[PDB]
């Protein structure tokens, strides 16, 4: 849950 | 096949959440040789993000069961190596498409920084599972692509830009989780957040700045 | 590969959410002829529910896109049939294990009602994607499996047994969505709810499972009566 | 609305 998601 | 038919089949696979289909469709589009548009680029990023993400979640579970254990540790080990092989094959696929197609075709700085950030992410995924002397080389490959994207984004891209902020988020994650340098990870996320506030598609930017400060709150706790 | 090692790999696959691997492990456990234990019977049910559920969710999405849109229409149709195949192959695998191993080996009334409810479940899943003369035969196969399991549970199970309540929940769902009979669906769910409520005055160790199904019985009753 | 796995 740290890195970037894509929404 | 048609490039437009492949793209629209990939869009169909997303609504059905069949991400292996979407990646296979988008991999064929990338293999045609032309520079991917912003829509095609995001479809490819979303595809492989979900394909490797399923194996990353599976690996963390089976690997944790293996260490947190005799006979049961054997099957848990054998199962993790099977998942690790799947994850290795997926990561080698993305890095090959970036090496032979995507990065060389990148004309804009935007197209660049995005694909180098991609390269650093999927080496970081390989570093999460690598061990021994092979891990040392994988870790340096991730930092090399991360650094190159960071210096380019500092020159061209505005501080409130999504991919510039998104790259700083993943680069700071690389320092904390791979290199175990929390003070470097906290510093990188702080200046990136503070440089974005200096300037203040705003909705996409402010979401990442919240995520950057979210990681700062966690790491300093 | 022994049976105790297939079961362990299936439990590991459930933790890793690798349900295609889970179903393959439980399929080989079943195909060895030995009657399934209570745990192995649940592992097989959970594995194939997730396997069939992913294609069911994928089917409803691409089918809706195909209906709600010429060239793009075809691709939505062709892709839906590919999922529809996959969906049919999964159900036929389950109903083959039930017909050849699961049901013939069920020596207890609890196990027989379970496998017979599951037989009506996967014939219902086939009916969700069925059309024409084929559909009528599949629907009848589902109603006969449900109706059977309904009558061993009515004669061998208490009204609060989770398997009896769960069968009444899926049987009523069949009546509402497959037969388009909301009255038979509401009557079946309301009876099972009240009979279990009446028995609650006079169950043990199955507290959590039975009361959860009772809430789902009333939840479906509430939604269906709203469609007056 | 059918039975879940719990």
């Amino acid at each position: 849950r740290g890195s970037l998601p894509t929404f | 096949m048609d490039k437009n038919e492949l793209v629209q089949k990939a869009k169909l696979a997303e609504q059905a959440e069949r991400y292996d289909d979407m990646a296979a469709c988008m991999k064929s589009v990338t293999e045609q040789g032309a520079e991917l548009s912003n829509e095609e680029r995001n479809l490819l990023s979303v595809a492989y993000k979900n394909v490797v993400g399923a194996r990353r979640s599976s690996w963390r579970v089976v690997s944790s069961i293996e260490q947190k254990t005799e006979k049961k540790q054997q099957m848990a080990r054998e199962y993790r190596e099977k998942i690790e092989t799947e994850l290795r094959d997926i990561c080698n696929d993305v890095l090959s498409l970036l090496e032979k197609f995507l990065i060389p075709n990148a004309s804009q700085a935007e197209s660049k920084v995005f694909y180098l950030k991609m390269k650093g992410d999927y080496y970081r995924y390989l570093a999460e599972v690598a061990a021994g002397d092979d891990k040392k080389g994988i870790v340096d490959q991730s930092q090399q692509a991360y650094q190159e994207a960071f210096e380019i984004s500092k020159k061209e891209m505005q501080p409130t830009h999504p991919i510039r902020l998104g790259l700083a988020l993943n680069f700071s994650v690389f320092y904390y989780e791979i290199l175990n340098s929390p003070e470097k990870a906290c510093s990188l996320a702080k200046t990136a957040f503070d440089e974005a506030i200096a300037e203040l598609s705003y909705k996409d930017s402010t979401l990442i700045m919240q995520l950057l400060r979210d990681n700062l709150t966690l790491w300093t706790s």
